[PDB]
């Protein structure tokens, strides 16, 4: 539509894979490395900082130079920046996905609640529709709170057999804003086991209970072990959007003006660098979980606003919010 | 009834004949009774004849039913499409309605009108299991800014 | 009435005229161009006009890559689906590794 | 073929695949009374060899999943004895067409 | 409601009817892979009348005196009274002639006549009458051969399928089977010379035009 | 996934979407200033002109039929037969 050539074959989109960024794939894909929360000064010459909109993502001023790949602000495609998280965060669209599936599968061993065992559980995982499965087998298992070691035969009941060993109990998850909370108990008021006991379940057990899955598991699930796999349902390595994304806002020359999406990624960067600062020097223990929620808190703003609390901060006292929901919507509602 | 039939000298002829028409249905149990040729059988209840008579009879049926409905208005309708409606109706083995089934589907796209105005949980749901969208429709292919492959879309021109 | 519904959608799609619905459901947005990896359908590839460089890196591929055309809403679509962790993989062919 | 005159004990039932990989029908003699293949809207249908059948998905270049269906319990499908997975081709009078074959594959 | 459920199936170039997940809806559309539009009603004379109607009709033997081509129809009328060799062809048309009475009256058990099918093949003739002017005085010029070796080479050209294996050679013969009853019965050596005195020119011509007709009527991969 | 200029089974005639769609491409080339490959009899219109630039097989296009398979046919606008 355009000018230039172009040794590349012209054709158009026929299929379209929806998946979910691996934390290596990021990695191989981004050309940034993002450290800085700054932007364009340096000791006020004007130019831009190894940390955001510049290392190898496009230019602005009308500058010819991006990723050797030249053109311009224009003709275009935005390159993706990179940007290492330290504990592992959560994806606020995914979280109520994340609960269910932790309350299908037992923690610890990451196996399944039900097997094939049982005939119940046979009927929901014959079912071909992944809204159908994830939805048969978390109403039909989201009970069992005991992570079965024998199950009677298909035979006799009088022979048992036996299977994934763990009879670790299993927790009642319940979502407080941006956390999971469960609790647990040997059995309900039976002698010598009554009272529960709370205590939060963090992004590092998620991820081994996710990462210890088995594929067969991820099946029975609406998972595909390469597009997507469970355990990228938690961020751990954040995919930074190129400068088109969020432009800048500019005047004539020297007039401010950044995207409130450049902002939320100061935020994110911030409440990243005081938490590896803290764990590095000096390290408060659970003094630092409250960076941590920060983070939590500014990776989850900055995708969408709909909780408890509304971070409207940027440079205004008159607080406003752009995250990228608000985005989609405004566009897929325009569409 | 009437009825024309083959007379030996070739000819058609219009040979009468007694037939009980019901008020109520019961074919399994009728074919059977003796006295009747159950080969001739009918009712208007295919879901009945399927039953008894196998999906192809009930594809029939439900044509013969289609059919009626628009004759007895004396309009007429070319063969090809009640035809594919009843077919439609019918692939599957059984008999299969039209008048809106699924809340969600029928034969669509994790795209097209991407009514709910969540295409915000659609997308994140379709990321999680990786959803493969053949984009075949027309406003899927619209957000592309492509043709959909419908008539003039159903094939590549090139150099 | 004046709007183009699904309705007078159908009609156009009976009479074929598929390039029509394009043009008036669509919203003229000038169709951008983007380069695209030929084995995972993200706008990744590097398009160095003048040394016929392309690569896409990570992939290793310096050959598997495409030009196609989208509204450049699309692309904004995409990147901004892809800064939430979601891959809209694009692709060229339908005919599945099935 | 158990061909029995009022009904089959739920546990019987249970007595069916236990024997593989021979296999047991069971049939009520009112279903028989009249052969359903003759009636007059029942085309005839006949089966194809799994040779058949290959050569069918080949030139139609069909997933198997792509071809019309016929329910296993279906009566002109239990009347053949077919079995999930394999073809039967439908050949029947048509007024568009002197004759015209569709194809159907059980499940 | 209706239009919801078949809106994603289309006619394909391999002359199937399938919806946008590629199955099959219809091995050919509406069974004869036809468009509608150019189709008519036409009536297949074949099926009515007596069996007698049907022979003094049809039926043509050069064996023998009274029914045979009195030589004021055709040319060659006095020299194939008795051709052994041309009666083998004669009697294979008028066997498939028969095998065709029956076949129709298998399909519409009504008696009935008149059904839509594409090329409305009466026209084409008037269209030979008054464009070559033809004079039902004078005999023809059209050999038994040319009638019933052209009728029958016509045919191998149809064509709704190309196929070049056994499956598609069988269905471009099933889609084809109710319109050349049509045509066999229409374009029958009597027929020909005593119904509609032909000439090989306006003959030669009838053949070529059904065959364009015939095409033109076949449906577009691509409606929808 | 490609099919031989022999064993091609697909219709030797042009169907009217295929030639909608020709002569649609063409006209907009016409009007955009391109090369025309035809001796105007005075006409101006662009689409009239690329009507006769397919009247006179004239059209270096080739339509890629796809199979719903996925393997495809090739032709050469200049084959197809054009009688509609
Ligand atoms: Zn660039
Ligand atoms: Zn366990
Ligand atoms: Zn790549």
């Amino acid at each position: 539509v355009g000018q230039q050539y172009s040794s590349a074959p012209l054709r158009t989109v026929k299929e379209v894979q929806f998946g979910l960024f691996s934390p290596e794939e990021v990695r191989a894909i981004s050309v940034a490395k993002i450290r800085f929360p700054e932007t364009m000064d340096e000791t006020q010459t004007r130019a831009k900082i190894g940390g955001l909109n510049d290392p190898r993502l496009g230019s602005i001023d009308r500058n010819l130079k991006c990723q050797t790949c030249q053109e311009g602000m224009n003709e275009c495609p935005g390159h993706f920046g990179h940007i290492d998280l330290a504990k592992p965060v959560f994806h606020v669209g995914f979280i109520a996905k994340i609960k269910k599936v932790c309350e299908c599968v037992c923690m610890h061993c990451g196996k399944l609640l039900l097997d094939e065992h049982n005939e119940l559980m046979r009927q929901a995982l014959a079912i071909k529709d992944s809204k159908k499965r994830f939805a048969a087998i978390w109403t039909l298992c989201k009970t069992k709170m005991v992570c079965e070691t024998d199950v009677p035969s298909e035979d006799d009941p009088t022979q048992l057999v036996s299977r994934g060993g763990c009879g670790n109990t299993q927790p009642t998850i319940r979502k407080d804003g941006l956390k999971l909370v469960g609790s647990w108990k040997k059995d309900r008021a039976t002698g010598d086991a009554d009272e529960p006991e709370l205590r939060v379940l963090s992004t590092e057990e998620i991820l081994n209970i996710f990462k210890h899955i088995s594929v067969k598991d991820f099946t029975s699930l609406g998972f595909n072990e390469v597009f997507s796999r469970p355990e990228w349902m938690i961020l751990t390595c954040l995919p930074v959007p190129p400068p088109p994304v969020r432009p800048s806002i500019s005047f004539n020359e020297s007039q401010r003006g950044e995207d409130d999406l450049t902002f939320k990624l100061a935020d994110i960067l911030k409440a990243n660098i005081s938490l590896e600062t803290l764990e590095h020097n000096g390290a408060p223990h659970h003094a630092i979980e409250e960076a941590e929620s920060l983070l939590q808190f500014h990776v989850a703003t900055y995708m969408d606003n709909d909780i408890a609390g509304q971070p409207q901060a940027l440079q205004k006292s008159g607080r406003p919010v752009k995250s990228i929901r608000a985005r989609l919507k405004g566009k897929e509602g325009r569409i | 009834y009437d009825r024309k039939v083959p007379s030996p000298t070739g000819e058609y002829v219009k040979e009468p004949e007694w037939v009980l028409e019901t008020d109520g249905v019961n074919l399994s149990e009728v074919m059977t009774v003796p006295g009747i040729d159950p080969t001739r059988i009918y009712t208007n209840s295919f879901i009945d004849i399927m039953e008894v008579l196998g999906i192809e009879a009930g594809r029939a049926a439900l044509y013969k039913e289609v059919y009626n409905v628009i004759a007895s208005d004396g309009s007429y309708v070319n063969y090809r499409h009640m035809a594919l409606l009843v077919d439609v109706m019918t692939t599957q083995g059984g008999l299969t309605s039209v008048t809106r089934h699924g809340f969600n589907r029928s034969n669509t796209g994790a795209l097209m009108r991407c009514s709910f105005e969540e295409t915000v949980e659609i997308l994140f749901e379709a990321g999680a299991s990786a959803e493969l969208d053949d984009c075949r429709g027309v406003s899927e292919n619209v957000i592309l800014g492509q043709m959909a492959p419908i008539g003039t879309g159903a094939f590549d021109v090139m150099i | 009435g004046l709007r183009f519904g699904e309705m007078e959608r159908d009609c156009m799609i009976a009479h074929g005229a598929a390039s029509f619905l394009k043009e008036r459901l669509m919203e003229a947005s000038d169709a951008f161009r983007v380069h695209i990896c030929g084995i995972c359908g993200l706008m990744t590839v590097i398009a160095k006009l003048n040394h016929n460089q392309f690569e896409c890196k990570g992939c290793d591929n310096k050959i598997d890559i495409y030009q196609i055309h989208i509204p450049y809403a699309a692309k904004l679509l995409f990147q901004e689906l892809m800064a939430m962790n979601i891959t809209p993989r694009l692709y060229t062919d339908r005919s599945r590794d099935f | 073929i158990f061909v029995y005159q009022n009904n089959i004990t739920p546990s019987a039932m249970k007595l069916v695949p236990s024997i593989p990989p021979a296999t047991i029908e069971t049939f009520n003699e009112a279903a028989l009374v009249v052969n359903i293949t003759h009636h007059e809207l029942v085309p005839k249908h006949i089966r194809l060899s799994s040779d058949e059948k290959r050569e069918l998905l080949k030139r139609y270049r069909l997933k198997e999943s792509q071809l019309p269906r016929i329910q296993r319990a279906d009566p002109v499908a239990l009347y053949l004895g077919l079995k999930r997975g394999e073809v039967v081709k439908i050949i029947r009078k048509s007024e568009t067409s002197g004759r015209y074959a569709s194809y159907r594959i059980c499940m | 409601r209706l239009v919801k459920a078949l809106e994603d199936i289309m006619v394909h170039y391999d002359n199937t009817t399938r919806n946008s997940l590629g199955n099959v809806i219809q091995f050919i559309y509406g069974e004869d892979g036809m468009d509608a539009a150019h189709i008519e009603k036409q009536s297949l004379d074949t099926i009515g009348g007596s069996d007698a109607a049907f022979e003094k009709r049809y039926r043509v033997d050069l064996l023998n005196t009274d029914h045979t081509l009195d030589p004021s129809l055709l040319e060659s009328g006095s020299e194939i009274l008795g051709d052994l060799k041309l009666q083998v062809l004669l009697d294979e048309e008028y066997k498939q002639l028969v095998k065709d009475r029956k076949f129709l009256r298998e399909v519409f058990v009504d008696g009935e006549a008149n059904w839509p099918l594409p090329v409305n093949i009466r026209r084409i003739i008037q269209n030979a009458q008054q464009t070559f002017h033809i004079d039902h005085t004078k005999p023809s010029d059209l050999t038994i051969k040319d009638i019933v070796l052209g009728v029958k080479d016509l045919q191998e050209n149809l064509l709704v399928l190309r196929g070049k294996n056994e499956i598609i050679q069988n269905a471009q013969r099933d889609a084809v089977t109710l319109f050349c009853c049509l045509l066999r019965s229409r374009l029958a050596t009597r027929r020909v010379l005593q119904e509609y005195r032909l000439t090989k020119q306006a003959f030669d011509w009838v053949l070529s035009n059904i065959e364009a007709q015939f095409l033109r009527s076949v449906v577009h991969p691509g409606e929808m | 996934k490609a099919i031989p200029k022999d064993q091609r089974a697909t219709t030797p005639y042009m169907t009217k979407y295929e030639r909608a769609r020709i002569l649609g491409t063409r006209a907009l080339q016409i009007s955009m200033n391109a090369p025309v490959f035809v001796d105007l009899e005075g006409e101006t219109d662009p689409l009239r002109i690329a009507m006769k630039e397919l009247a006179e097989k004239k059209i270096p296009l080739v339509i890629r039929r796809y199979l719903p398979d996925g393997s495809f046919e090739d032709w050469s606008v200049e084959e197809l037969i054009v009688d509609l």
